[PDB]
DNA sequence: GCTTTTTTTTTTCACAATCCCGGTGCCGAGGCCGCTCAATTGGTCGTAGACAGCTCTAGCACCGCTTAAACGCACGTACGGATTCCGTACGTGCGTTTAAGCGGTGCTAGAGCTGTCTACGACCAATTGAGCGGCCTCGGCACCGGGATTGTGAAAAAAAAAAGCTGCA
DNA sequence: GCTTTTTTTTTTCACAATCCCGGTGCCGAGGCCGCTCAATTGGTCGTAGACAGCTCTAGCACCGCTTAAACGCACGTACGGAATCCGTACGTGCGTTTAAGCGGTGCTAGAGCTGTCTACGACCAATTGAGCGGCCTCGGCACCGGGATTGTGAAAAAAAAAAGCTGCA
């Protein structure tokens, strides 16, 4: 439970910033994706920005 | 005895330490050195944990006032409702 | 602070060694800024003890 | 004549097996919870602490000693000691970025 | 890796020191978690050459 | 587009004078090939995080503010080049 | 020996006086094109044809000096706590363990 | 100018967390003084709070 | 070379730690059941930001000259590190002492939740002056050259602590 | 006490590096200007949270057993560290080579600003099912005893390198 709590602060806060710096008023899936690529080490961070784009793709086509 | 509750930071406890921190041979003075170590960390911690107890209105500390505090030393803690 | 690191160094205007001269001889500025850069600040005239010629 | 003697250093690698090996809190509770409660009295009087608060201490202070002596030991073995001394802890915590 | 730690310790269920034990023999998730404290997690075996018999 | 190595432009004497700066006497001859090691992985780390800054904000040029952003990201928050 | 005449100074001393220089002044110490070439070097193997505003490479400048001069206090260290005067990569090493940028 | 936009994002964020903590939608002078005591170094931190208080106090009167 | 000794070498024995059988019992993981809510659905409305289109900032490339800095070698000193050696700070193990830990009881501070009500902060439209960019100036400050001053290092000259010698109480 | 030596002084001279000044000239700190946009004023409207009032959680105090852990003491080994000693890695200084730095120009990618328009997210009310607390159960897991086995090291007994010694010639 600390972990996940951890790990959503940490993105949402990175994300959070890269909207802020690019005077962007929407957290987008875009803002968590780079977020990630900034905050997890190499291949965890191939795998998740893996996962998440699987995960969206896969809602958009179910709308 | 003990308004220096510190010393009940016994010698033992401080070896059983060093030893999970794979220390194999320990100087005398290394015990009391740990002791003034340890009180500057608590002071730290526990000093912004009662901040986070004022600010509430509390005359009880709890475990978030402790992580909340351990987080902002840089030192993030899992187990007590992180 | 500053000014009067400017001042010792015999200058009217502050710039950043001024500054760094300021916060990293301050014991309290220096441990609010411990994790700070001060560009074109430089670091404290410090020789350890050891490496002084011994007599 | 003498049934068995360890030599110096033999239980003390037996020791650093036994407590690697274990993940129980190495500081009595009742000791370390009345440290916590005497330095908090310095800060505000009267002051309640649930139970889960002091183990969270304890926990984050165990866990902060257990590395710095890791720390402290590889300073004592760069200066081609097996004991650590408190030079060496100043100077990891000189490294950390802890002290001055 | 949490529950195939505790499958190599013949148990049933996920405890603190699996977690701890994945995580720090893992390179990655170590780094991910380097400044994080796993209440009742231990540390992982681990003594200096210098330090051994021989 | 040239590479060539331009590490060895990290000569010798610029490592002495950062030394001498840190207060250093005596430098093995072993240091100048680890230091600049060393620099490169500092420099790989910094620059991945500020291009991601700039492959975000969808620029093909790096920003002084990219670096800041990155220096703070890898705790060594930077004064004096904005933010 | 004796009336040699360039008066060579021992072994330390302009060590001690470049310390003394070094520690007075502010100004960078790595001669800038040659550092820019290798920011533009390393920067290809992320993404192709970046350009950098001059104050982006100057930032990464004052921040690697900054860096390396402050790894070299705490090398320094780590040499005097082995009762050296010499630095060597084991100091590095030990410093950077410590730190938390290496396991 | 990089001093001062550092110390309001740390003394803004702490208040942030601080209101976020006690379920509070408003960052007051409270949060703010609380978010100083935190993070400024003992003499600076009082002198801060005894400014922080008169100018408020001071702004009160003065409407 | 001899005898004599310490140092390292192996061999042989003791002692935990683990693993495989046997078992028991406690308590919290797990899962089910009402049912509190927050997630979903379908709707409206407003504006964030995607995109195209234009401006013009500043980032890139190039050249050629001067000279400061980098390069590579000669030379030797002081440093690193190996070896030796001595004193005792630590580690081990034992018997004695202490208080932690446990499981229970008894009391109540104060955590934490609900319901009420209004002071306070968001939102808006109109007003306007603080702070913006742009621009010009003139005095600080960077750089230089010259001279004064400070510190280093080598040899020589004095001062001191040390070594082998030698008699009297 | 006496010479007779090494060791540590001190003194004296040459020389390089650094420091401090005034002179000079350039350019950016500093301040002024005019226009703008963000801060202020005065207005409404809604709800966050201050407060009172009540519940009952869990934090505190206390008590009395049972050890496991702490304590202190004896004893000696292996470690820390002082001292010695030797080879060369590193610092210094010199001559030779290199390319950074400088100031300037020429070209344009693309940073960043504007205007247009609509897809998307906030907001809302109605619906309802996921996930919450509470509750009961039953097997995992902590702990236990009895052996066998294999890690982890400690003697003990021999072998070897080292150190004494000595009488020879
Ligand atoms: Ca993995
Ligand atoms: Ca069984
Ligand atoms: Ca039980
Ligand atoms: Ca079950
Ligand atoms: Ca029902
Ligand atoms: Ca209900
Ligand atoms: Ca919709
Ligand atoms: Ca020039
Ligand atoms: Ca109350
Ligand atoms: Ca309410
Ligand atoms: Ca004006
Ligand atoms: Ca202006
Ligand atoms: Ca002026
Ligand atoms: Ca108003
Ligand atoms: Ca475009
Ligand atoms: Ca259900
Ligand atoms: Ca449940
Ligand atoms: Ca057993
Ligand atoms: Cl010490
Ligand atoms: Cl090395
Ligand atoms: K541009
Ligand atoms: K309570
Ligand atoms: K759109």
């Amino acid at each position: 439970n600390s972990f996940v709590n951890d790990i959503f602060e940490r993105i949402a806060g990175e994300a959070s910033r890269l909207a802020h710096y690019n005077k962007r008023s929407t957290i987008t899936s875009r803002e968590i994706q780079t977020a990630v690529r900034l905050l997890l080490p190499g291949e965890l961070a191939k795998h998740a920005v893996s996962e998440g784009t699987k995960a969206v793709t896969k809602y958009t086509s179910a709308k | 005895v003990l308004r220096d509750n510190i010393q009940g930071i016994t010698k033992p406890a401080i070896r059983r330490l060093a030893r999970r921190g794979g220390v194999k041979r320990i100087s005398g003075l290394i015990y009391e050195e740990t002791r003034g170590v340890l009180k500057v960390f608590l002071e730290n911690v526990i000093r912004d944990a009662v901040t986070y107890t004022e600010h509430a209105k509390r005359k009880t500390v709890t475990a978030m006032d402790v992580v909340y505090a351990l987080k902002r030393q840089g030192r993030t803690l899992y187990g007590f409702g992180g | 602070l500053a000014g009067n690191a400017a001042r010792d160094n015999k200058k009217t205007r502050i710039i950043p060694r001024h500054l760094q001269l300021a916060i990293r001889n301050d014991e309290e500025l220096n441990k609010l800024l411990g994790r700070v850069t001060i560009a074109q600040g430089g670091v404290l005239p410090n020789i350890q003890a050891v490496l002084l010629p011994k007599k | 004549k003498k049934p068995h003697r360890y030599r110096p250093g033999t239980v003390a690698l037996r020791e650093i097996r036994r407590y690697q090996k274990s993940t129980e809190l190495l500081i009595r509770k009742l000791p370390f919870q009345r440290l916590v409660r005497e330095i908090a009295q310095d800060f505000k009087t009267d002051l309640r602490f649930q139970s889960s608060a002091v183990m969270a201490l304890q926990e984050a202070c165990e866990a902060y000693l257990v590395g710095l002596f890791e720390d402290t030991n590889l300073c004592a073995i760069h200066a081609k000691r097996v004991t650590i001394m408190p030079k060496d802890i100043q100077l990891a915590r000189r490294i950390r970025g802890e002290r001055a």
